[PDB]
């Protein structure tokens, strides 16, 4: 089967810049039989390019496509605010008709280090047999951030789940919330609960913490 | 200018089977048994995934290895409805499912897409949320919407008055098979102020207004 791989994973550009997206085929691919799609958030996918270089009806002229053999590219001459979305390449020469993993076009901006907050469990949730400590990373850029839960300087794992907001429309920022969930029995056998945060915007990693009986 | 419309979201238990229908709205669609119909799915956080297609007139079907024997695509000439049926559902099937077609009876560029049908597979049962506060300790605070099913929930702040500094994160599937979610807001440290979030889980008719005090 033909495998497509897309590059880059995430493309950080500014409004107005030119965007060059790449699709690589595991074997030579006639120009035809490669299409590009646009996935705007919450919306359905949309055809931009078919036949590698042919614009699709109603598609602005700032989208173009070229490439032959294994290397195909999508070019967005001048990025508009509505062009920041996810683009996928698809091969329909043979079967299966595979897709690339997608490339995310995000708005580039200045580095913004996160504001880190940590919330102890509610004394109500503790009336139940469960405890949830929440770490929040607010208004940072870029999106890359590692959050480490440290229960008495013990790296947790498998017991936390985190979520990331979309890139905000106004300040082009990201926000992240991590939730470490334990049982009251275990939760009450430790003292220190810490959120260790590392972000390219921070001189050094930041650790937010509280002690169980605080 | 064909437009595709898909059936609504479906919650299924493991081992069951589901059937999603694709139709054309208005009189924009032509003969349904004429065009090739393609189904693709999008697992959370993953890229587009080709499931299979059906030839327009002869109706010969091709599926991807990962779904062989598990999926049936079909098209009803008389009702003008394209179907996809996926059986032996696994929690790994929870994803957005798209319907698409091109211009001809043979597979090609997918010119037209539906808005997607979300199929959630959870052995869970409709369960209203429990709302716990994230107490303050600029300052941050929020509400934790824990262990609900199924999505979505709506979070306001002070009945829609407070809307500045607010981040309501995307929900997260925990091992338990239930949805957990966070909603936060950043406020002046010098506030005095009284904050309450308004959670609403429509399935369960649950309306919750919890206050947040330090």
């Amino acid at each position: 089967e033909i495998v497509l791989t897309q590059s880059p994973g995430t493309l950080s550009l500014s409004p107005g810049e030119r965007a060059t997206l790449s699709c690589r085929a595991s074997q030579s691919l006639s120009s035809k039989y490669l299409a590009w799609y646009q996935q705007k958030p919450g919306q359905a996918p949309r055809l931009l390019i078919y036949g590698a270089s042919s614009r699709a009806t109603g598609i602005p002229d700032r989208f173009s496509g070229s490439g032959s053999g294994t290397d195909f590219t999508l070019t967005i001459s001048r990025l508009e605010p509505e062009d920041f979305a996810v683009y996928s390449c698809q091969q329909y020469d043979g079967v299966p008709r595979t897709f690339g993993q997608g490339t995310t076009v995000e708005i580039k901006r200045t580095v913004a280090a996160p504001s880190v907050f940590i919330f102890p469990p509610s004394d109500e949730q503790l009336k139940s047999g469960t405890a949830s400590v929440v770490c929040l990373l607010n208004n940072f850029y870029p999106r890359e951030a590692k959050v480490q839960w440290k229960v008495d300087n013990a790296l947790q794992s498998g017991n936390s789940q985190e979520s990331v907001t979309e890139q905000d429309s106004k300040d082009s920022t990201y926000s992240l919330s991590s939730t470490l969930t334990l049982s009251k029995a275990d939760y009450e056998k430790h003292k220190v609960y810490a959120c260790e945060v590392t972000h390219q915007g921070l001189s050094s990693p930041v650790t937010k913490s509280f002690n169980r009986g605080e | 200018q064909v437009q595709l419309v898909q059936s609504g979201a479906e919650v299924k238990k493991p081992g069951s089977s589901v059937k999603v229908s694709c139709r054309a709205s208005g009189g924009t669609g032509g003969t349904f048994s004429a065009y090739a119909f393609t189904w693709v799915r999008q697992a959370p956080g993953q890229g587009l995934e080709w499931m299979g297609g059906i030839t327009g007139m002869f109706g010969t079907a091709n599926y991807a290895q990962k779904f062989q024997g598990r999926v049936t695509i079909t098209a009803d000439e008389l009702t003008s409805t394209a179907y996809m049926e996926l059986s032996s559902l696994t929690s790994e099937d929870t994803a957005l499912y798209y319907c698409a077609r091109g211009l001809y009876y043979y597979e090609s560029s997918l010119d037209y897409w539906g808005q997607g049908t979300l199929v959630t597979v959870s052995s869970a049962s409709t369960k209203g949320p429990s709302v716990f506060p994230l107490a303050p300790s600029t300052a941050a605070l929020g509400c934790l919407v824990k262990d609900y099913f199924p999505e979505p929930v709506t979070v306001s702040w002070n009945s829609g008055a407070l809307t500045s500094g607010v981040h309501t994160f995307p929900a997260v599937l925990q091992s338990s098979g239930l949805y957990s979610l966070s909603s936060v807001v950043t406020v002046p440290s010098s506030s005095t102020q009284t904050y309450i979030c308004n959670v609403n889980h429509k399935p369960s008719n649950t309306k919750v207004d919890k206050r947040v005090e330090p």
